[PDB]
């Protein structure tokens, strides 16, 4: 665990799990750099194969010119080039990417009145841009030290990442895979010729739910969706199907929504008023450290190409009402803030659930 | 580094609870969770800082307690406990 | 050496300086030369600024070209490198400076007596060193050559006060007019107004003109140009120049006596002996006509130094001509690439598009235009119908808008209480009666007008806000629209859809002409002498005769009583009036001009100067017209009592109605340029009050 | 997701529902709750999880927690003439859980 | 002198001699500058000294030199620039600033994103598409300073360079600003003879359309020089072609000692403001001579109004008068600016209210897709500060700046409002000024300014009861203030009346509309969505070059040519008709959906003027007035 | 870089090396080639110095010209 990291693990390989707060921008570190003296014009190359250092230059430019110590020329033309006389020739130097990640212990197992502790991690080369913030990862890495300029000799620990394992992979457009192997192709083709295919796909939809066969047929049709059309005049016809299930409490509509969230390749289950801290539709908020407009989140946009299961669909804000309307026909959300103007994709099928007023339904 | 205040039961009426700062060494780390009454034995000494304090205008030092021992003033069942 | 290489430029500063001297002596516009009368007034301490006209220099080069002699293009040299030509003119002016006719006295400025003492002290140094060198008698021997050599050795061995420490005048550049350039086939970049976008890095060092609105004006502060120090050890005064935003003070004395001596004296600052400039920083923003499609307006910094301070105020359309100069970089050190520089405009000339009413002076050229407009007759109707010539009809509305522009007489009593002289006019009417066009026209005509949409301005956007000025580094109060329209007209469009905060602010403004703020930042009162022109719709958006006029004018009785004139602008359909309205509107759309050719509409500048001259008047009332006003007030109150129970009530008669009648009568007397209020003025005032409400509703 | 004003460090707080995972959450004064806390309770009883999309963090936290809540009836008294839903400001879906 | 430099210069000489398009582009730039200089001498604009180079033609000419520009631009771009400068100076002898280069074409793996840019693309020519978020103030940078020595009367100069202005790193020699010559005499700075080059910093962020939906966005910095400044505003979608370069030492000296790393930015060579949907860049299309002749051939037909209208949205059945109104809105009338400063509208505003599921949102989306500068907003989603303007705080200067809302960004364009009836009251008051005075006046704490919001507003609304009732009067049906209705020129009540033959027409049209495939697509293959970015310069399916129905891409060119070319003026034969119909409409006894105010009169004028743009006629005739009148009558009755 | 620039020289060492190789294997003054016999003597440790005759190279160039 993150709390059992002691001073016995320093400069050792440790395997440790948690969740990721933030992924920093990619900094450019130097692997091979060519240098040339200011007035001596001595050309030299420094190759670097160690990039684990943080807050400090473990390999820097030489303090003095190397022409005198090498004695490369027999002519050997008191002359001093000066302190730090080398200039990096950038169009002949080679660079790699480096990233700062921030890892917290999981908030499920934290002391009740205490701050969750966190560590900074550094990754490089092909370990960068492999994980998004919020994913749960176990990471193998060197538990190392940097000095930051609270105790006469106190050092800040960090992790040099040697490997990242993703326990669970989030579902999104960019994380979706379109590659298929020939065995899965053959299995799907063999499945498609079954004459009772409709019956078995309806039976596979929530086998623990008694009845509601027409609802399960509707759910299969929603999962497939229809053909989308783009016409020469530019207006588009949508293929996604939006199904409302409204009825008495205790009729397993929420369980149908949950099963649709489980079976869909991309899905999000939210309430009519959103989530605890995840909005519905689309939220545009200012960036934390640079104060720039960006898309904060939202159920209808994270579930692009998927299904949003809106439980308690009748209780909903007026913002979310108009955004849901525009997303159900147009499959787009139009954002016109004071600084940002965009029309962003919301290609999502909506499966909504509702409980009518006065408790049970009234036939009158 | 652990901040300790006087227990609110024992403070005289009009006075605020005083606080000190306690440094826990290698084996004493993560022993006392916050919110519990604990008793620390340790060496009372001065924390040295650069150029003292400019706001006070007086040569005033801050104080720390380097903890020698920590004593607390558990859902573990033994072999007899499960039989019970 | 080749480390500082040299280039050859077509400019030569010797023949141009000789041309400058010849221009200063021999220019006569057509007592004696212009710039020797001007320097005579400067030397007599009757003039503080020397304004050099590029029209004058162009004309001077023109008669030199007509005489056949060869003259350099001094105007283009100024327009390219005006910063050097400032001290070139200053040196030429100091070369031939007339002696003052009037002796110095005790009613004279402190800087002037300091300058006189400096000149006399320099003369005493020259005379004493001449006497010592002549008394030495080195050679004991050509008298004129000996005197010349002795003068040259005296002037090279003595340290005098420099010329810069002896100027009592500030020198500025007036750009050449476009018409004078059109006469003489000259094309100058200085004359044409640019926007902030059009002012690029290729205009640096050039005398250029920028057109725009002033958004921010800093307070006048003393910016030190040269610092004076006194040394008790040697008695010298040590002056160090300052050309940056920050300086390091001098500690040890740098005079020759202390430089040679082993013991160094200590310098003490002397603020009376040091040279300061009145400094202001202003922000100019390009007009909406200059902003391209889909863009946000940007700003430019204007530096005002010397006499030209307090000539720029926020909310002014202005052409500012100045030298475009760079400044050291302000910003983050990480974001700079090379020698990045900030930019500013060292102001030389200011031209206001709308001239202030308080700035009006009865000059010679104004008088013939005013007398022409008087002799044309019927100036009340002529100025009324020419306010918005492309808005058909609404003659009485435009008449009361003209009275809004002129206003009445502000009254002060020795008891201390004040009665306002400004008139507040409300236009409540059906949609599509062109009342927003009237608001735009009125506070585009007025020099200090502000157009405001009801929800476009919040409570902080009307009264005040406390915020920091960094150039003077102090926490100042910046007013809203009711401060920008002080001694002007505040156009408040969509009056009925406002919040209660702005309603209360305007409620206090229309009576006490102040805003009182008692908040967590400030406890103050601030003057707002605005005349308020409001535009509004009825309750349902349309007037319906089923309910009372008070009912569908959803307006409280107090704020209703504060308005002197409220116009019901009803859109009543008819076969005949719609024909003429359609013909008027279609003619304006086809010909881009007013239909009626039977009258010449009066130009906005002409109306502005006539309204200023009318506002100079302070008419009074005699006993007979007071008695007529009293009788009219009595009958008005009895009529309002009689019609109170009926559905035809527009309200209840008020002493504020009496004061509004008095103010409208005073405005009408001001339009006639009379010191007396006549019976016909009160006749027109009562007629206007009646036609504002009763005439259109009864029909 | 909260940034400390002094430490300038962004931390992810799961809240009392995520913090009570495999345990019990005790919510005193369940009636005068605000809207965001009601939504959090609704999600924590429906999905037994809490989904966050804040500050670049989009994830779900397990909230398998039992809830022992305490509430006061409307007006300060229980009225036995009216049924339960009219004595409490809680709506039907949260009362049914 | 370097041998490989001269070899590459000669190779670019051969490339420029092979393709004469760059040669006569240089010719056209030089003759434009020469005629402008000659017009300034006798009685203006100066084109920059840079040439757009196609990378595909270079790839066809020399693979090695093309790969050299793409992979090692520091060694290949300066020889090409020197070659272009020598070519320009070869023909400039008969009639001084060195010529620059810009690049277009396919970049292959170098067409990247601010997220996709990593350190493997350093010292390479990259084409990055994104959105401009921050634009620094255009600051002059001193290149050569000129000084005067009054004692000797001589002019000196000093040149200044930095690492940004060069692609190849040289020895940094900091030459201080000379205040004194070699002999010891004081120098006076000669402003006006010194040279300053405009410098700009922009920040390019990944587009929100192509960004991951929950992650923080990645951004890059781009440096622009004199001819490339002020080509962007914040909120634009852009394509920046430039060299991705690292500068300085990343803490590897003693003085620096930090982990900012090596600072990375893009030396901008080319800036293309891309047009995107609901953005601030207007779509512009190059009008060839053949397309101009085609447009003039359309304009001569008598049926011209009914082809361009019916060719708007052929996949929507009916709504023909709405198509006519949308076409006239796209034409946009003529804006009058009177001599005293008063202003008259030209823009046409359309409101559609009626039953649900009646092609209102689809028509709004069509106007968003086919207009040059349409911006889409919804009712509750954007607010009073969202549509008009807001105030923010600058980091550098510390003073408040403005952020432009939907109306300001859509200046000279279209604002497409969906769910118009769900606006807040303060938003409605904000709309009142925009729809008539065409401006936004903001008076905030310290900021008082007017922004140009000359917009055409097309809006979709629903009745308060969810359905339109014929027996009930429209005042309670629309339930909107009469000022707002007077703002809208044409109000259309769309009713979903149920008829058997009408429903059959609906069904046949929709079912024939749902049976379409694009060319080059198989029967079962799903259609792929490609995001539409267009470069901004300066039910029958088989519509190909005006057979019966006009294509949308040619409709765009017709609209652009009509808006740019013809500015029609009224004459008496149209004025008589307009006056007579306005007088009849003002005094008619028939109940109407919208009240008849004075605005309606100008509405007629604008509508008539719009029809004159359809015919490409400099004159507004009687037929234009009549078609304006009977389009207004259908909307009113 | 520009600190070590380049010039173009008429000498080309690749074709000159090929000419040297061909001259060594094909020169026959008038057993077999001359320098091949010399290199056989060197490889047999009977000759220690190889003398390159420039009249031989001139004759080789002239016969290739012929
Ligand atoms: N027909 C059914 N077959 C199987 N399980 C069922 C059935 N009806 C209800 N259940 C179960 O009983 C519970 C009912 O919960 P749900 O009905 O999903 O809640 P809901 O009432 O539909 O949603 P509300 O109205 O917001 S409380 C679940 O645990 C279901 O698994
Ligand atoms: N009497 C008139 N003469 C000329 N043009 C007029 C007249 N009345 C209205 N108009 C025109 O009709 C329009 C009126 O616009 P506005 O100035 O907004 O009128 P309004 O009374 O302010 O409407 P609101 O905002 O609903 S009170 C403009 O295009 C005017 O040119
Ligand atoms: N006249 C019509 N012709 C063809 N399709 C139509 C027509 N009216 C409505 N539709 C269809 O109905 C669907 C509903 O969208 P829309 O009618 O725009 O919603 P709303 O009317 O609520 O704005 C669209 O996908 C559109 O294809
Ligand atoms: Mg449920
Ligand atoms: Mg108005
Ligand atoms: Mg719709
Ligand atoms: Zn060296
Ligand atoms: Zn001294």
């Amino acid at each position: 665990p993150l709390r059992d990291l002691d001073s016995e693990h320093v400069s050792k390989i440790v395997r440790l799990s948690g969740i990721i707060i933030s992924t920093s921008v990619l900094s450019s570190r130097a692997t091979y750099l060519s240098i040339m003296c200011r007035n001596c014009r001595h050309t030299t190359s420094i190759t670097i194969n160690n990039f684990n250092s943080i807050t400090g230059n473990t390999v820097s430019l030489p303090r003095s010119c190397l022409s005198t110590i090498e004695s490369e020329s027999s002519m050997a033309n008191k002359k001093n080039c000066g302190p730090d006389p080398y200039i990096i020739i950038h169009e002949s130097s080679k660079f790699i990417d480096q990233q700062f990640l921030k890892l917290q212990e999981i908030p499920e197992l934290v002391p009740v009145g205490e701050m969750p502790r966190n560590l900074t991690m550094t990754c490089d080369r092909y370990l960068t841009n492999k994980v998004i913030p919020g994913t749960r990862v176990t990471i193998v890495g060197i538990y190392s030290i940097y000095n930051s300029k609270s105790g006469v000799a106190i050092r800040t620990p960090y992790i040099k990442i040697l490997g990242i394992q993703s326990d669970v992979e989030t579902s999104s457009i960019w994380n979706s895979v379109t590659m298929f192997t020939e065995e899965e192709e053959e299995e799907f083709l063999q499945l498609s010729r079954n004459p009772k295919l409709y019956e078995i796909l309806t039976n596979s939809i929530a086998p623990s739910i008694f009845g509601n066969e027409d609802i399960k047929k509707a759910i299969v049709c929603l999962l497939m969706g229809g053909s989308k059309k783009i016409l020469p005049d530019g207006m588009r016809l949508r293929g996604d199907i939006n199904v409302l299930l409204l009825g008495d409490p205790g009729t397993a509509k929420s369980q149908l929504l949950k099963f649709v969230e489980k079976v869909s390749p991309i899905a999000v289950y939210t309430s009519g008023k959103g989530s605890s801290a995840a909005g519905l539709t689309a939220s545009v908020q200012r960036d934390p450290m640079t104060r720039e407009f960006y898309l904060e989140g939202g159920a209808m946009v994270l579930a692009d190409g998927g299904v949003v299961c809106i439980d308690e669909f009748d209780k909903m804000r007026d913002e979310d009402r108009v955004a849901i309307h525009e997303a159900m026909e147009q499959q787009t959300i139009s954002i016109a803030k004071a600084g940002i103007t965009t029309v962003l994709n919301s290609r999502t099928s909506v499966l909504a659930a509702a409980n009518p007023i006065y408790g049970r339904y009234d036939d009158l | 580094r652990v901040t300790l205040q006087e227990a609110p039961g024992t403070v005289p009426p009009g006075r605020l609870p005083r606080h000190r700062e306690v440094i826990l060494l290698a084996d004493l780390v993560d022993v006392s969770k916050p919110g519990e009454e604990v008793e620390v034995t340790g060496i009372y000494k001065n924390n040295y800082d650069g150029n003292l304090n400019a706001k006070n205008g007086f040569p005033v030092f801050a104080t720390i307690i380097e903890a020698n021992s920590i004593k607390r003033r558990v859902f573990s069942w033994t072999e007899e406990e499960e039989r019970e | 050496s080749a480390a500082l290489p040299s280039i050859q430029l077509p400019v030569d500063y010797n023949n141009l300086f000789n041309e400058i001297t010849d221009f200063l002596v021999t220019f006569k516009q057509d007592k004696g030369p212009k710039y020797m009368a001007m320097l005579q007034k400067v030397a007599n301490r009757e003039l503080n600024s020397v304004i050099i006209d590029l029209d004058d220099i162009l004309q001077y080069q023109n008669e030199k070209f007509l005489q056949g002699t060869q003259a350099d293009d001094l105007v283009s040299a100024i327009q390219q490198n005006a910063n050097h030509f400032t001290e070139l003119f200053c040196r030429a002016i100091d070369n031939n400076m007339p002696l003052p006719t009037k002796e110095i006295d005790y009613k004279d400025d402190v800087l002037d007596v300091i300058l006189n003492q400096r000149r006399l002290r320099n003369e005493r140094m020259l005379s004493d060193r001449t006497n010592e060198i002549r008394s030495e008698n080195l050679m004991d021997t050509p008298p004129s050559s000996m005197n010349d050599a002795l003068r040259e050795v005296v002037e090279d061995e003595t340290e005098l006060f420099p010329p810069n420490l002896t100027r009592r005048y500030f020198l500025y550049f007036k750009p050449l007019s476009q018409n004078c350039a059109r006469r003489y086939r000259k094309k100058a970049i200085s004359s044409k107004p640019l926007s902030v976008r059009q002012i690029k890095g290729d205009f640096l060092g050039q005398l250029i003109t920028v057109r725009g609105i002033i958004t921010r004006v800093s307070d006048v502060k003393p910016a030190v140009e040269v610092i004076a120090y006194t040394c008790d050890q040697c008695g010298y005064e040590v002056f160090q120049e300052v050309n940056s935003r920050t300086f390091t003070p001098l500690s040890e004395c740098t005079s020759e006596e202390c430089s040679q001596n082993q013991t160094k004296g200590q310098l003490f600052m002397s603020t009376r002996a040091s040279k300061f400039s009145a400094f202001q920083e202003c922000k100019i923003q390009e007009l909406s006509q200059q902003v391209p499609v889909g863009h946000i307006p940007r700003s430019l910094n204007i530096h005002v130094n010397g006499t030209l301070v307090r000539s720029l105020s926020p909310g002014d359309i202005v052409d500012v001509t100045g030298i475009f100069l760079p400044a050291p970089y302000t910003g983050f050190k990480a974001l700079k690439a090379g020698l990045l520089t900030e930019t500013y405009l060292e102001a030389q000339f200011v031209r206001q598009h709308k001239k202030k009413f308080a700035s009006f002076s009865l000059t010679s050229d104004v008088e013939e235009r005013v007398m022409e407009l008087i002799t044309s007759g019927d100036v009340y109707n002529r100025l009324a119908k020419s306010i918005a010539p492309e808005i058909y009809g609404n003659l009485d509305v435009k008449k009361a808008l003209l009275l809004l522009l002129v206003g009445g007489v502000d009254k002060r009593v020795g008891d201390g209480m004040k009665i306002r002289g400004d008139i507040n006019v409300c236009l409540m009417g059906d949609p599509g009666v062109a009342k927003s066009q009237l608001l735009k026209a009125i506070c585009k005509i007025s020099p200090r007008g502000v157009y405001t949409t009801g929800k476009g301005s919040s409570g902080v956007g009307l009264t005040a806000a406390v915020m920091k000025d960094p150039v003077t580094d102090e926490m100042i109060l910046e007013g809203g629209a009711l401060v920008l329209a002080d001694n002007g007209i505040c156009c408040i469009d969509e009056f009925d859809k406002m919040d209660e905060s702005d309603r209360t602010a305007i409620h206090e403004v229309m009576e006490q002409q102040t805003i009182s703020i008692s908040k967590a930042g400030i406890n103050t009162t601030l003057n707002a002498r605005t005349s308020i022109l409001a535009a509004a719709n009825p309750l349902y958006g349309r007037y319906n005769p089923r309910l009372s006029p008070l009912d569908n004018i959803n307006l409280p009785a107090a704020l209703l009583s504060r308005f002197d004139i409220l116009f019901l602008m009803l859109d009543i359909p008819s076969r005949d009036d719609d024909e003429k309205l359609a013909e008027h509107v279609t003619y304006v759309h086809m010909h881009n001009k007013q239909p009626d050719l039977d009258f010449t509409p009066v130009e906005p500048s002409k109306m502005r100067e006539y309204i200023a001259y009318a506002k100079t008047k302070r008419p009074v009332m005699s006993e007979a017209v007071n008695d007529y006003v009293v009788q009219a007030y009595i009958r008005l109150r009895q009529d309002s009592k009689r019609e109170m129970d009926s559905k035809f009530s527009f309200g209840q008669a008020t002493p504020r109605t009496l004061l509004g009648i008095i103010r409208l009568s005073q405005a009408l007397a001001k339009l006639r340029l009379a010191d007396m209020v006549d019976i016909d003025d009160v006749e027109e005032a009562l007629r206007l009050v009646r036609v504002s409400k009763e005439s259109l509703y009864q029909e | 997701v909260r940034k400390d004003p002094i430490t300038k460090e962004w931390t992810l707080e799961g809240g009392a529902l995520v913090l009570a995972d495999k345990g019990v959450c005790l919510i005193d004064e369940f009636d005068k709750m605000n809207d965001q806390d009601r939504t959090s309770i609704h999600e924590a009883m429906e999905q037994q999880s809490i989904s966050i999309s804040k500050a670049g963090i989009v994830t779900t936290l397990q909230a398998r927690c039992s809830i022992i809540a305490a509430a006061n009836p409307n007006g300060g008294r229980y009225n036995s003439t009216l049924p339960l839903a009219q004595n409490v400001s809680l709506t039907e879906p949260i009362l049914s859980r | 002198p370097d041998a490989v430099f001269g070899d590459r210069v000669r190779r670019f000489q051969e490339f420029l001699d092979t393709f004469t398009s760059y040669r006569d582009s240089v010719r056209s730039i030089q003759v434009y500058n020469s005629n402008n200089a000659a017009n300034y001498n006798d009685d203006l604009n100066i084109l920059p000294h840079r040439i757009i180079i196609s990378l595909d033609d270079l790839r066809e000419f020399d693979r090695s030199f093309w790969s050299g520009i793409l992979v090692e631009p520091a060694y290949f771009i300066p020889p090409a620039e020197k070659a272009l400068t020598d070519l320009a100076d070869s023909m400039d002898d008969v009639p001084r600033h060195p010529w620059k280069l810009s690049f277009k074409g396919s970049f292959g793996a170098h067409a990247l994103s601010p997220r996709t840019l990593t350190a493997q693309h350093l010292n390479k020519l990259v084409s990055v598409e994104g959105i401009v978020t921050k634009t620094s103030l255009v600051r002059p940078k001193l290149i050569r300073s000129v000084h005067y020595a009054a004692k000797t009367g001589r002019f000196h100069y000093r040149d200044y360079t930095d690492a940004t202005t060069t692609l190849t790193t040289r020895i940094p020699t900091p030459a201080i600003y000379p205040t004194e010559d070699t002999e010891g005499n004081k120098l006076t700075t000669e402003y006006g003879y010194s040279t300053f080059i405009d410098h700009q910093r922009i920040t390019v962020q990944e587009m929100p359309e192509m960004a991951p939906a929950g992650q923080l966005p990645r951004s890059i910095d781009v440096i622009l020089d004199d001819d490339l400044v002020d080509k962007t505003k914040p909120g634009d979608r852009v394509n920046v072609v430039g060299v991705f370069k690292s500068l300085g030492a990343g803490g590897m000296n003693q003085s620096n000692s930090t982990l900012i790393g090596f600072k990375t930015l893009i030396l901008g060579n080319t800036v293309y403001p891309l047009h995107a949907r609901s953005t601030g860049v207007a779509a512009r299309q190059m009008l060839t001579d053949f397309d101009i002749r085609n447009i003039n051939k359309l304009s001569k037909k008598k049926d011209i109004f009914d082809i361009l209208s019916q060719s708007l949205a052929p996949s929507i059945y009916g709504h023909d008068h709405i198509k006519k109104a949308i076409l006239l809105m796209l034409m946009g009338g003529v804006e009058k600016n009177l001599e005293n400063g008063s202003h008259l509208r030209g823009d046409i505003n359309i409101l559609m209210v009626g039953d649900p599921s009646t092609a209102k949102s689809q028509l709004l989306r069509f106007v968003l897709n086919t207009a040059s500068l349409a911006i889409a907003t919804t009712g509750r989603g954007s607010s009073g500060v969202g549509l008009t303007a807001a105030v923010t705080t600058d980091r550098e200067t510390g003073e408040r700046r403005l952020e432009a809302g939907a109306m300001v960004l859509a200046d000279r364009g279209v604002v497409c409002i969906d769910e118009f009836d769900k606006m807040t009251d303060v938003d409605r008051v904000a709309i009142h000024e925009v729809m008539e005075q065409q401006t936004v006046t903001i008076a905030k704490a310290g900021i008082h300014t007017t922004l140009n919001a000359r917009c055409s507003v097309i809006a979709a609304a629903n009745p308060v009861f969810g359905q339109y009732d014929v027996n009930r009067d429209p005042h309670q049906n629309i339930a909107l203030p009469d000022s707002l209705l007077s703002r809208f020129d044409l109000l259309f009540v769309v009713t979903d009346d149920i008829n058997e033959i009408r429903d059959r027409s609906i069904s046949e049209h929709v079912l024939r509309t749902h049976r379409y495939l694009p060319p080059g697509y198989l029967e079962g293959e799903p259609v792929r969505e490609r995001l539409n970015l267009s470069l901004a310069v300066g039910g029958n399916y088989n519509g190909t070059e005006i057979p019966k129905l006009v294509t949308i891409p040619f409709l765009r060119k017709y609209v652009q040519y009509a808006k740019e070319r013809v500015i029609p003026q009224l004459t008496q034969e149209a004025i008589n008709v307009i006056v007579k119909n306005y007088t009849d409409l003002r005094n008619d006894d028939n109940t109407k959906k919208s009240p008849i105010t004075a605005r309606t009169l100008e509405t007629l004028i604008r509508l008539a003027t719009a029809h004159a743009k359809v015919r490409l006629s400099k004159t507004v005739n009687k037929v234009d007035a009549k078609v304006a009148a009977n389009l207004l009558r259908f909307a009113l009755l």
